[PDB]
């Protein structure tokens, strides 16, 4: 489907606007746009990310925990769930040994199972993890420059169960 | 929390450019906005009985919606030309006075716009700024504050 | 205080948001809004621009000026990928201000603060730090002999 | 005579042609090269900005500064009060040197030749000639 | 009669009409362009000046008119942007018909002219213009708008 | 203070420094280049000539010095090639510090100059040079190497 | 004056520009065409190698032989004893014909113009001018 | 089976260029080599106790390794300039004399290099040639034959 | 990031007054500083073998420490009298030349001072300023930059 | 733009850091450094002090002056707790400058900027705003009739 449209799949495809996925109205013939609206990263949940390509983070850490503090959905706009998250980090050098727990806002779009976590520090670096669609216990987390949308760090996040 | 001044205008005027978009994105952008509005105050559906407000997907209404955003465009697109904006707002003011539209609805419609715009722009979007300007624009249509 | 390549990229983008239209209107209001902040803080500098008629804000003799300033900045940013040339024009840009009697090393550090207060209001997603960093590197070289 | 549309057309095409970042330096360079090969007499006043070696950073800088000014003027075609002023301002920065008024007629010739390549057949020669001309006379 | 302004046709128009709104200063453009378009109309047919009197056409740069310039020019936008949804476009235009019906003085011959003007103007601001496609679509639009006079 | 010679920064440096070793005759280059670099140093600061006396700097083309030319120039290589592994690079450079500490006569001002020279030289052999990136990295290197004098 | 780096720079750029196999013939051709159009007086001495039809194989061959020699000279900029000798050798193969020393000044003009296109803005004009010049005078 | 003459030199000098490589390939190339060396004569680990020879992956050692190959580079890279090579080898010779390094270790280290290089070059690689030259280079560092 | 000029001097000279202090605070202030120094470069302990550098708490060393800060005092305490300072620095310069003290150590010792001073002054303390001046003072002792 | 009691307290402290020693040396260099910034920005004012021999920086006839200025400021600050007296001497301080032909209302706003640029460099923990606020209240009353 086009750039800003959601595919309903099935043996008979139909493109509808992403702004319609999980909105409360049955926009797709088959209904996909409304039958799979479960929020993965919900309050209380924790996700552990294993680095594998880091060209920007200030700590170039081995891991990176992602704790979800709160999550609320606006009663009239179901397509987007707003989140509050603490990004924890365990660094350790020669001259010192730091720990961090930067807090950031963010939303999760049922439209494409992609949670965007707004930049925590004023260094223009934000996290963007897009979900499998069917998994929800593992998502690739790309650290990017919000403005540009440049990828410069990939972490595989696993739901800490 | 902030007033729709010179800069905050330029910002909204620019961001609106991206959120508004064109073609289908538009036909939906408006769609989304109205759905969000009506969802908030179902009471208001009664005012658009003339333009099939019952079915948000009816061409008549689609037109209406796409037609409304149109004005909002002119409004925003001229937040840097008080002279002209003044006029457009005044013009709108007229097309609306007479209809028992409570400040209650405008409020919802603003919220709608804001939520949708935010959904559309992803990350680069100043809330306060829009709030401030959408407000100034609405005031110009009601006459109130 | 080093202008990283990433930072350059950041700016090369941040700019594309302020310098969007090919119509003066926008850039003008911004550069102006920048100066108004310079004058509200270092009122002394105001006098320096009587040559362009700042007493007549909407003059045009002045508006054009604002634009030249804007464009001069634009030219800088749009040079961040060609280092060697930037390094030269950056000098040339200094000389054009050294021969301008009355321009302090301070006024520059002042206009720097200006942008850092204005820009974050005309556009969202402004990496104030990144800007600040590369803007300083640019200013430093411009007013190295200015004080 | 450059009215309202004949300007917007140029303002618009200038955008695509000129470009951004490096794409510009390339433009500037290509331009001046063609100009200097046609009339080497110009390498003279460009002595201050190493006009002998147009690929040099010294000249490169210049090249850009120039195009930039051209950008300004073009971006003022719609507002007369600013253009008239800007143009007058440019005339001064030039008059102070032995500049055969024909040099500009040359500059224009090429600027169009180059935009011709960049823009292709869409290039609105008419609009540019009528419009950039007005900018030159104000400096010639 | 059904091959006028086809999918490809308008898909084209739409694409070409967008070359215009690439820069954020749409207002300055829409205005200037719409301003000129209406002016050049009153030029060829003066009985128009009296119709646009209400919007102070006398002062082209006057906000009163500048606003108008937008409304109209912006309406044309709406028309074009709904080209890919006949029923909607239809409704959208019918509405425009009514907004012109109650404005006495406005006769068909006016639109025919405005059309010719618009067709000579567009290609002056758009480097890529497909006269055939546009004429096809503009016709359908202008007609449906004036179908009440 | 931590934005100096960043990943992109050195990723660049590394890429550009490679434009050099495309042809198998690296020796001829490294030597000639390193030779010139040291020469131009002794040119601006003679008290250097006595330091490199041990390696027969008197005979620029003399194997004694040519070898040296490599060793140094090649050390710079090591530095650059370890830019993407701070701990290793660190160690690698610290080691270079010690190799210079026990060589009396060598003072900081020497490196500062060598840096300026190196920065004026590179862009003469590399068509693609990013002064900003390089200066950022060369600084970090040169500094850590002379941090013992 | 072509020192150590100013050479390596050319030696290197020549590589990318010149190229390999066909890519070369193309270069040679493009070069000579521009040269002959500018100064048709040259079609004269090139009579032996069908200079009238530069696309011909006869001339094509020639074209290549030339560039090749240029390659040699350039690959000797670092070793003076070989260059001085090679250059002297080339001068002989030329002097035997009515060759206006200005022809070479022309050849150079274009060789640079062409490399300019091929290499782009990276093209180190300075280095080449200083360096290729030194190769021409040894033959002029 | 062959002596490191003029040609055999050019060959090794060239092939080495490909095997040595740069960046990470290098940081590994060296890594591999050392692992192969120590695996042969674990006894030798004791000599590099100063530069964390216990953990081949420790930065200190990584440096050391990358640093060693460095010399080997200079050596090979000058097998066509006896004058200069002579010097580099002699220089190395010094940095090594004093340390009780048996011809036993050098042998293993050569083997290591050869096996890794062969693994890296795939098919185009003359064994005898390298053997001959690595030898000539090692001799120049020991003083022996 | 800043040079040890007139003002930046007065600032450091003043702040140093507070951080230095007297009595026990001093005997510790110095203690802390040295511990921070040696912790950074344990290698340097070898230079103070003469004054029990092995045990930072040994009277001999305590003396030494308290004796060192002493000079630093004179230095700082005269950043506003180039004439005199010059002399003191020069005097120190001598007591140090001869000892193989790498710019590496001075660096650590500066860092030490800075960290401790910052710990001692709590909030009112300009880092750049100190860095700049401690530097200028150290330069005057090494001869370098 | 109101000098709060808290602000007064802030200053009554900030001062105790600049006016520490009972030895001229320090206060001098500071007040001087302040004027040097006044002259670099409003060079016209320079002439006004030929009476004290500014052409001879280390004169002493001038140094003493600097001190008097310093001390005059000191006296002000050290009066912030006795309002009524401050309000009077503040006037008396005006009259001493009104009879000084050539002293503009501007030069004062200029020396104000001066401190705000100097002080933050001679001591840390400087509440630039608080200072600015109460300094303006002091200046305003001093040059109410000065222009
Ligand atoms: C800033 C927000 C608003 C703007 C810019 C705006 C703009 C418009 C515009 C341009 C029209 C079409 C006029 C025409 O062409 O005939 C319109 C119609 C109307 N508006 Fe608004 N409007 C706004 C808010 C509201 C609100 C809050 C309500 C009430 C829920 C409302 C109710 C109406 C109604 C009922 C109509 C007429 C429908 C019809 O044509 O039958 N508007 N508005
Ligand atoms: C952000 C850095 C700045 C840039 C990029 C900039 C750019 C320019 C440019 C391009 C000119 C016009 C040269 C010409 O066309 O003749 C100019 C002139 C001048 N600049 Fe700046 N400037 C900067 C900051 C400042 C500051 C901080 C001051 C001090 C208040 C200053 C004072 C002046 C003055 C007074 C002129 C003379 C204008 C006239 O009378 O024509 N500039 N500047
Ligand atoms: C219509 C295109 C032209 C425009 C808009 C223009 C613009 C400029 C600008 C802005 C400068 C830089 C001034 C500065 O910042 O110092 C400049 C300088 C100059 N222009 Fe032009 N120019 C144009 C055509 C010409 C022509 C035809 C000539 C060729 C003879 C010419 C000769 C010069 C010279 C010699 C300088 C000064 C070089 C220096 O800085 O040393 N210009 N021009
Ligand atoms: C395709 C081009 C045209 C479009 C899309 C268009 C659109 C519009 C729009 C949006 C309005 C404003 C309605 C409102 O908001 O109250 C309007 C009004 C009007 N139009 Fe058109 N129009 C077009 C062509 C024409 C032509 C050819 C004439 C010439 C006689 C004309 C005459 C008028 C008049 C007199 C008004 C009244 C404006 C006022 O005083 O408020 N229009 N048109
Ligand atoms: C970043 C550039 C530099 C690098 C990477 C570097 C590298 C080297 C290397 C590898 C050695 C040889 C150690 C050995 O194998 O025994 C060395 C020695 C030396 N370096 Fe540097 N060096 C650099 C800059 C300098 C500077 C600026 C000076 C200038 C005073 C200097 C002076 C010396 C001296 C005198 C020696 C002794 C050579 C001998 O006689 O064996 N180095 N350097
Ligand atoms: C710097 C560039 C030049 C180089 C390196 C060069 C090289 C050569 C070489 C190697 C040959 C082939 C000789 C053979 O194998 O028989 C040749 C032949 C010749 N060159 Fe040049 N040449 C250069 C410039 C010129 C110029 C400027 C002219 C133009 C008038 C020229 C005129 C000739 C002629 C007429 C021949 C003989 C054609 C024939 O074989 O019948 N050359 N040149
Ligand atoms: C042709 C092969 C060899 C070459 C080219 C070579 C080269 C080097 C080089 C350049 C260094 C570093 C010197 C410095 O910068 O301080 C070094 C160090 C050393 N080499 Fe070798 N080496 C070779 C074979 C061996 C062998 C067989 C052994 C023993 C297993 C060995 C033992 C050492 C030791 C222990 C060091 C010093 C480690 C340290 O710095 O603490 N080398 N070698
Ligand atoms: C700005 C910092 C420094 C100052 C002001 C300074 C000052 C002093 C002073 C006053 C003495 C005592 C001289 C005497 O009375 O005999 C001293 C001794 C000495 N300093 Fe420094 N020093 C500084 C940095 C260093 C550094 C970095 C080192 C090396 C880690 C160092 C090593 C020594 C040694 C070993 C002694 C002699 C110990 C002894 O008396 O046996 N100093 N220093
Ligand atoms: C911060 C506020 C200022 C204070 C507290 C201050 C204080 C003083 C004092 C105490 C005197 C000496 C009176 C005497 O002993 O006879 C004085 C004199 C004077 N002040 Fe100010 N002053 C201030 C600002 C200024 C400014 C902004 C100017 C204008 C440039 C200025 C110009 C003068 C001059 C020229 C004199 C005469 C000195 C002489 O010739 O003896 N003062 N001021
Ligand atoms: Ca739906």
């Amino acid at each position: 489907c086009d750039e800003h449209e959601h595919q309903c799949g099935g043996d008979d495809p139909q493109c509808i606007s992403k702004l319609f996925v999980c909105d409360g109205h049955n926009d797709c013939r088959n209904g996909e746009d409304e039958k799979d609206c479960t929020l993965p990263t919900k309050a209380g949940d924790k996700f552990i990310g294993d680095v594998c390509f880091d060209h920007c983070t200030k700590r170039r850490p081995e891991h990176m925990t992602l704790a979800f503090e709160s999550s609320s959905i606006a009663a009239f706009f179901t397509p987007i769930a707003d989140l509050h998250v603490h990004i924890e980090i365990e660094s350790e050098t020669d001259e010192d040994e730091s720990e961090v727990s930067m807090p950031a806002d963010g939303e999760y779009s049922f439209a494409d199972h992609r949670l965007t976590i707004h930049p925590p520090e004023e260094d223009g670096l934000g996290l963007v993890g897009e979900f499998d669609g069917y998994n929800f216990d593992r998502f690739v987390g790309h650290i990017v420059h919000e403005l540009s949308e440049e990828v410069c760090a990939e972490f595989i996040f696993h739901r800490k169960k | 929390k902030k007033q729709c001044g010179v800069l905050e205008g330029l910002k909204v005027k620019s961001e609106w450019g991206r959120a508004y978009g064109s073609g289908h994105d538009r036909e939906a952008f408006s769609q989304a906005i109205w759905r969000a509005t009506f969802a908030q105050v179902p009471e208001s559906r009664s005012l658009f009985k003339r333009v099939h407000g019952d079915d948000t997907s009816h061409p008549a209404f689609i037109a209406h919606a796409d037609r409304v955003l149109g004005g909002l465009d002119i409004a925003i697109s001229t937040l840097d030309q008080p002279a002209t904006l003044k006029e457009e707002l005044d013009h709108l003011q007229v097309q609306h006075e007479g209809r028992k539209i409570p400040d209650n609805y405008f409020d919802a419609f603003k919220t709608a716009i804001l939520h949708v715009v935010a959904a559309q722009l992803g990350r680069c979007y100043d809330r306060e700024a829009w709030d401030a300007c959408i407000d100034h624009i609405e005031d110009g249509i009601k006459g109130h504050h | 205080d080093c202008c990283s390549y990433e930072d350059r990229r950041e700016i090369r983008h941040i700019w594309d948001d302020v310098w969007s239209s090919s119509f003066t209107d926008r850039r003008v209001a911004i550069v102006r809004a920048v100066f108004d902040d310079l004058f509200k803080h270092y009122p002394t500098s105001k006098a320096l621009f009587e040559r362009v008629k700042i007493d007549e804000p909407e003059s045009g003799e002045f508006k054009s000026h604002l634009v030249r300033v804007a464009n001069g900045l634009k030219l800088l940013i749009n040079l961040l990928d060609d280092t060697l040339v930037l390094q030269s024009h950056l000098g040339h840009l200094a000389d054009q201000h050294i021969q301008r009697k009355g321009v302090t090393k301070e006024y520059f550090r002042g206009i720097g603060e200006a942008f850092a207060r204005v820009l974050p209001q005309v556009l969202s997603c402004f990496n104030v730090d990144a800007w600040n960093r590369c803007f300083h590197r640019l200013v430093a070289r411009i007013a190295k002999d200015l004080p | 005579e450059c009215l309202v549309t004949e300007s917007l057309k140029v303002k618009l095409q200038w955008a695509s042609a000129f470009g951004h970042a490096h794409e510009r330096v390339a433009f500037g360079l290509e331009l001046w090269r063609d100009i200097i090969d046609d009339h080497p007499e110009i390498k003279a006043p460009f002595s201050r900005v190493r006009g002998d070696n147009i690929y040099s950073p010294e000249f490169g800088a210049h090249s850009q500064r120039v195009l930039s000014g051209l950008d300004i003027t073009i971006s003022m075609l719609d507002t007369p009060d600013m253009l008239a002023a800007q143009l007058a301002h440019l005339k001064v920065q030039h008059v102070e040197r032995n500049l055969k008024p024909e040099f500009f007629d040359i500059f224009l010739k090429h600027l169009l030749h180059v935009l011709g390549d960049r823009l292709g057949t869409h290039f609105d020669f008419g609009a540019w000639h009528d419009c950039v001309d007005q900018i030159i006379d104000g400096i010639k | 009669h059904e091959h006028c302004c086809s999918e490809e046709d308008h898909r084209i128009v739409q694409k070409q009409w967008d070359i215009l709104w690439r820069d954020t200063e749409s207002s300055k453009i829409k205005i200037g362009f719409g301003r000129l378009l209406l002016t050049k109309l009153a030029k060829d047919i003066p009985e128009v000046n009296d119709l646009f009197k209400r919007v102070d056409i006398e002062h082209a740069e006057g906000p009163k008119f500048s606003a108008h310039a937008l409304r109209i020019l912006n309406g044309l936008d709406l028309a074009i942007n709904l080209l890919d949804d006949p029923p909607a476009l239809d409704a959208a235009l019918d509405h425009l018909a009514h907004q012109h019906e109650v404005r006495e003085g406005v006769q068909k011959a006016h639109f025919k002219k405005f059309g010719e003007i618009l067709a000579t103007g567009l290609p002056q601001v758009l480097d890529d213009y497909d006269a055939l496609a546009w004429k096809s679509c503009l016709k359908g639009i202008l007609t449906k708008i004036s179908s009440r006079l």
